[PDB]
């Protein structure tokens, strides 16, 4: 049946799916999702289909084919070496116009693959699917790796340190570069909200581990925090102004500086660790 | 007569034309007035079905002041339809209607049966009547101008729900903590009518143990008073559960437990001379796992215990001998805190005969 | 048989099985025996504790095997 | 300096047409140089009472910044020329705690006192403030 | 006094002589007060004899040792010492002779509180685990049920908050606690009797847990965690409490029931769903191994059989399927009561008289003389109602109908 799905959705997305595919475009993403959904539960079959699909995502993409074809993308690959979410966020890096530098410019938009960005990239509608994508996959990146905060260890360690600078570094192309087409006035603003609290919230737990056992941590938390200050430390700064009733002054996303505070706190502790000196401030 | 009237009226009352059923039975709503007769008839098609829709609304329209001071049988069948005809949402709102008409809650146990009848069949028919007791206490009752029936419909409603308790317990108690509505009367349904609240036994159980290691000043001393009012006058078969709640609650209950328990069985022992025959086995064996008391805690056991052993003729004698037995048992050679325990004991036994041959059972404990 | 009731005295004692005996024969072969009255004991039988009108063979009971056998006293 | 700042939290929370903006304008206006004082003055003692200063002035700062804005969004053109003045006295004490105050980063593990909650309210202030005039105009 | 020579002829030479706790009475009380060996201590933390006597016999020597020592204070690392030394044949080798375990240890927790948890794993190291790998499993049984009497006459403190301490934290509190086979033993059997609700509340919370753990744990840390969250034990305390119930002794067994009105009681219809449907299959576990008692729970369906008005679709459903289709039934043992279900339960859900019919009559229809006690009922109920109670007479008439295998022959209605 991938066979089937796959030789003939694909067909239509090399050479069908003019203004006349959507309905086949829809059906043909849905799919090929509930038959992967038992499509390789071994690695022959799973890795032959994400590595079909990335071979797929070379290609060009369309305003429905962004939120299904991304979703896919994310069930397949994000099973396939749970991971490869931050292995996905390193794609989310592009010419996608928003606040690169110099205030307006593309730092990020979600080409860090450069042909992901193919899939994501191309205008407005790899600008805002890509935003809602990254935020979704930042979410779930967070919840889950924010669930090796309890699970202590030396493997954990290992872990939340490795998945944690991975988020970071997704972090920093998706603020330094432009959330929602830099602004995006509802789900840039969000991201930006959300997953920034998030990120601050979990980088509190790694901070706060060290408080209850703390005797030799400081070289891996001196390349987590050093790293959390020079990318998603400075930066969310930048952001709070290439980014600040009538129009609904709902800018909550505001104070999710008390969080940018949760980390100072904590920080503050600093039991052995001149931590504001070995990073920034 | 009527009983041709609403013999005919039961019969065609669920199978009938339902075409012109439906409006003759609109047609006897309409004259449904003039007569208590067809209010059950009536009621039983409009238990059934519904001779309109808000045929069956202008119906119960008319149910509300339809019994405000009905009978006894017409209590229970008035009452049947007065709630469980057409419930809807807004007939919650019809619920408290009722609770301010014809509520004050009065053979008169079966008035109790017939009020229980609708009211119970109502409380697990259909959920909405647990809103209803629920808003005919928590809304304006439960706090200002108490019925005594509120405390019982409590019984009911806000004690006796399924899984509608759990609020039940909150709005339980929440006029239960303000004075609303407090246990002075409770006193009064736990005397006058009390299988009318007994059948809820296990509520009454549930009361206690959950708000009698309460911390509320008035609502732990109210329901100290339920456990007081309960074990007295209740049946005596559940009276092993006052006197084992009484008794093992205040063995491993607290210092609040403890207080609790001392001051149970002191309410017994003391207000209740005969009744602290049939339980006192159990007294006795919380009179021995004594890890807890001061000389006023350990000495409240042995106040309790000699307070009973030391009060019949003929039903003394296991008791007493036990006693003796204990003092001589700890104090008489030793452990840990034990002689204090002994000593304790034994004064409290003297102050037992401090009220004869305990002047030789006090040369028994100095023996 | 010779249940070997090794309750708190602190040997394996032992009896004289009645598969039909009294609620607590052993209670009475040991409250001769050991000498704690045969109302204050308590053997633990197999995990439960002897149900005083049935006799052993209500335990599923065995022979040699070992009643938990305690007591404490209520009035002291 | 506790006793007194408290007070004056206390206060200020207790107070809450025209003549009503005209009453919330002259009691906010007492209120809000009561508090000029408090703070200029907390310039003044050392590090175990600028932590109460931290304390009393995070309740202050959301004390109005949620519990007065009620009023100065509404007369904010009619009586309008003390809305600057309000303003004033805030953005003057509002650069103490931020621009000044909040220097146990430089409290020090006893300064979480008010560190994560003011940073919160200084935010919260401005954000209801520009939210503050463009619902008004 | 007397108990000097434990170092170099009791516990050294010539030692082992049973009556000699006597000779312990000079002053049982060398090993929450304790520490003698020269000098009221830590329970085993002192001095030369007292504390180098631990080797063999340093509180007591023998189970009378044992429990003279107990009767004067002198317990820590000497019974867990021997405990790891004597399993089952020298600590508690039976409940009684070799029990100084179900005696002797039960003695010694009479007469602090946390070193009973180093007990449970003093129970669980071998005990418990050699079955994972008179009576070989036959001592595990006595040792079970007594140091399940053992934890009894403990709760006739407050051990559970140490529990909780136990219950979660850094992972050595959160995913091994509850994990002992007859760790749940205990709880479920010291909750027992009274004051247990916080005790269920917990195994509520390890359920929650177990539910959480797996669903999280199919993706969140494969590669990163190990298996087993919350030591995967959700089936294995349902495994373990089988074993409870296949020991035979009913410490416990017989209390397991309650923590199924705690997985049921509070039902939905993921995590929140399936503890009422580990509480299902715990109930139906307990109904078709503890055999005697199967009369008193599946008496006990009926209690949300009563209170099934618009409660009961899922708990009731798929449990008086399961029960019924096991038992013959109450076989008008049940039949004493339910009866009038129909308009009783269909009066509140239409899924109610389709279900309890469907239910019940594989016992009670085709026992018949409840059958006709019963579609005599729906034929009588389902005359005159409402759209609910026209359902309800719709239901049972076609319930019968076609649950009465028909055609001659003894036929449905020909017979």
């Amino acid at each position: 049946q991938i066979r089937q799905f796959q030789r003939s959705l694909v067909n239509q997305l090399s050479s069908a799916e003019d203004d006349f595919n959507s309905k086949e475009t829809q059906l043909l993403i849905t799919i090929l999702s509930t038959l992967s959904k038992l499509l390789d539960p071994g690695s022959q079959q799973f890795l032959q289909f994400l590595t079909w699909t990335v071979k797929i995502c070379k290609e060009n993409a369309l305003e429905d084919l962004s939120c299904c074809k991304g979703l896919l993308t994310l069930l397949f690959s994000l099973h396939v070496l749970y991971k490869s979410p931050v292995s996905l966020l390193r794609e989310l890096a592009q010419d996608i116009h928003a606040c690169l530098g110099d205030i307006d410019q593309d730092v990020e938009i979600e080409s860090r693959s450069h042909f992901a960005i193919v899939n994501v990239k191309t205008a407005a509608p790899t600008v805002c699917l890509l935003v809602l994508g990254q935020a979704d996959k930042v979410l779930e990146e967070v919840d889950w790796l924010i669930k090796r905060l309890t699970i202590q260890t030396q493997a954990l360690e290992k872990g939340v340190i490795l998945q944690l600078g991975t988020l970071l570094t997704v972090f920093h192309e998706l603020v330094q570069t432009a959330l929602p087409a830099g602004s995006c006035v509802d789900s840039l603003l969000r991201s930006l909200s959300k997953t920034y609290a998030i990120l601050t919230s979990l980088i509190k737990h790694y901070i706060q581990a060290c408080r209850s056992t703390s005797n030799t941590v400081p070289g891996r938390l001196e390349k987590l925090v050093k790293l959390s200050g020079s990318h998603l430390t400075p930066q969310c700064y930048s952001f709070i102004t290439y980014v600040q009733r009538d129009t609904k002054p709902i800018p909550n996303l505001i104070f999710a500086i008390e969080q940018y505070e949760k980390f100072l706190i904590h920080l503050s502790k600093k039991s052995k660790v001149n931590l504001m000196q070995y990073m920034k401030l | 007569p009527v009983p041709i009237q609403h013999d005919i009226i039961t019969s065609l009352p669920e199978i009938l034309e339902d075409s012109q059923q439906n409006e003759v039975a609109r047609e006897l709503s309409c004259l449904l007035k003039q007569g208590r007769r067809l209010t059950v008839p009536i009621l039983d098609a409009l238990s059934r079905l519904d001779l309109d829709a808000e045929l069956l609304a202008k119906v119960r329209q008319s149910a509300m002041t339809i019994v405000p001071s009905v009978k006894l049988e017409d209590l229970p069948v008035v009452i049947k339809f007065i709630l469980h005809n057409v419930k809807a949402a807004d007939a919650v709102e019809v619920i408290s209607d009722l609770r301010k008409s014809l509520d004050l809650s009065s053979t008169s146990q079966n008035c109790v049966k017939l009020l229980f009848d609708v009211i119970k069949l109502a409380v697990r028919f259909q959920k909405d009547v647990s809103e209803a007791w629920i808003k005919a206490i928590e809304n304006s009752t439960s706090v200002s101008d108490h019925k005594v029936l509120d405390l019982i419909v409590l019984l009911l409603i806000h004690s006796t729900n399924s899984k509608n308790r759990k609020q039940t317990e909150k709005v339980l108690r929440s006029k239960i903590r303000l004075g609303c509505m407090p246990e002075q009367l409770m006193q009064n349904a736990f005397q006058n009518h009390s299988m009318v609240i007994k059948d809820f036994f296990p509520s009454i159980l549930s009361l206690a143990q959950t708000f009698l290691h309460s911390a509320h000043p008035a609502v732990v001393s109210f329901g100290s008073c339920m456990y007081k009012q309960a074990f007295a006058v209740f049946d005596s078969y559940c009276q092993q559960e006052v006197v084992c709640a009484l008794v093992t609650h205040v063995c491993s209950g607290n210092e609040t437990e403890l207080d609790i328990s001392l001051d149970v069985l002191t309410d017994l022992v003391i207000l209740h001379p005969s009744l602290l025959l049939r339980y006192a086995t159990f007294v006795k064996t919380i009179l021995d796992s004594m890890q807890k008391l001061n000389p006023c805690q350990i000495r409240k056991l042995f106040y309790i215990l000699s307070t009973l052993a030391f009060s019949q003729r003929q039903e003394g004698s296991y008791i007493q001998d036990d006693m003796h037995m204990v003092i001589r048992k700890w104090l008489s050679s030793s452990v840990p805190n034990h002689k204090q325990m002994g000593i304790i004991g034994a004064v409290t036994m003297m102050g037992s005969v401090a009220l004869i041959e305990c002047d030789g059972q006090l040369s028994t404990l100095l023996d | 048989m010779q249940i070997f009731v090794k309750t708190l005295t602190g040997k394996t004692i032992t009896l004289e099985v009645e598969p039909s005996d009294t609620i607590e024969n052993v209670k009475a072969k040991i409250q001769d025996k050991e000498g704690i009255p045969p109302d204050q004991q308590r053997l633990i039988f197999a995990g439960k504790q002897l149900e005083d009108g049935r006799t052993l063979s209500d335990y599923n009971i065995q022979k040699e095997s070992t009643l938990h056998l305690v007591l404490r006293l209520r009035g002291g | 300096f506790r006793v007194m700042m408290a007070q004056l939290e206390s206060s200020v929370k207790s107070i809450p047409g025209e003549v009503q903006l005209e009453k919330l304008l002259k009691w906010n206006i007492a209120v809000r140089n009561f508090h000029i004082l408090i703070n200029l003055v907390k310039v003044f003692d050392s590090r175990p009472v600028l932590s109460i200063c931290l304390k009393y002035g995070r309740l202050f700062v959301e004390a109005f910044l949620k519990l007065a804005m009620p009023l100065l969004d509404h007369s904010f053109k009619k009586h309008r020329d003390d809305v600057q003045s309000l303003l004033k006295t805030l953005q003057l004490s509002t650069r103490q705690l931020h621009h000044m105050c909040g220097h146990s980063k430089i409290q020090d593990l006893g300064l979480t006192n008010h560190v994560p909650l003011l940073k919160k309210s200084l935010e919260q202030f401005v954000y209801r403030v520009k939210a503050m005039l463009a619902f008004n105009h | 006094e007397l108990a000097t020579l434990f170092v170099e002829v009791i516990k050294r030479g010539s030692l082992s002589n049973g009556k000699s706790l006597e000779l312990f009475s000079t002053v049982t009380a060398l090993s929450k007060e304790s520490l003698a060996y020269g000098k009221e201590l830590n329970g085993e933390e002192k001095k030369q004899l007292i504390n180098t006597l631990c080797s063999s016999k340093w509180d007591p020597q023998c189970v009378i040792h044992l429990a003279n020592m107990f009767r004067d204070i002198p317990s820590g690392e000497e019974l867990q010492f021997v405990v790891e030394k004597v399993l089952r044949m020298f600590s508690k080798l039976d409940l009684q002779e070799i029990p100084p375990l179900v005696y002797q240890l039960l003695l010694l927790s009479a007469k602090s509180k946390k070193t009973v948890l180093e007990g449970i794993i003093s129970f669980f190291n071998q005990l418990d685990k050699r079955q994972k790998e008179t009576v070989p499993l036959d001592q595990l049984r006595h040792v079970e049920g007594t140091v399940i009497l053992h934890i009894v006459s403990a709760i006739n403190q407050d051990i559970g908050e140490e529990l909780i301490k136990h219950l979660k934290t850094e992972q050595q509190k959160d995913p091994g606690k509850a994990l002992c086979p007859f760790s749940v033993s205990l709880l479920l059997s010291t909750a027992v009797k009274h004051r247990l609700q916080e005790q269920i509340f917990d195994f509520l919370k390890t359920s929650i847990t177990r539910s959480c753990k797996d669903l999280q744990i199919l993706q969140a840390s494969k590669f990163l965690q190990d298996l087993c969250p919350q030591q995967y034990d959700v089936t294995a305390v349902i495994l373990e409490v089988v074993k409870n119930s296949a020991f035979g002794w009913d410490h416990v067994t017989q209390g397991l029931v309650d923590l199924g009105f705690s997985l049921m009681e509070s039902y939905e219809p993921m995590p929140a769903q399936q503890a009422c449907k580990l509480g299902a299959s715990i109930l139906l576990e307990t109904f078709k191994v503890h055999e005697p008692i199967r009369s008193d729970i599946l008496e006990q369906v009926l209690n949300r059989v009563l209170t099934k008005a618009a409660s009961p679709v899922s708990h009731f459903i798929d449990l008086l399927s399961n029960i019924v289709v096991s038992a013959p039934l109450v076989l008008q043992n049940s039949s004493s009561r339910v009866t009038e279900t129909f308009d009783n339960l269909s009066f509140l859900p239409i899924d109610t008289v389709q279900g309890l019919l469907r239910a019940v009559q594989p016992l009670l229809k085709v026992s018949m003389s409840v059958r006709d006690s019963l579609i005599l009922v729906l034929q009588k109920a389902i005359f005159s109602r409402q759209l609910d109670a026209r359902k309800a007479a719709v239901a049972g008439f076609l319930l019968l109908l076609r649950n009465f295998k028909i055609l001659t022959q003894v036929q449905a209605d020909v017979h």
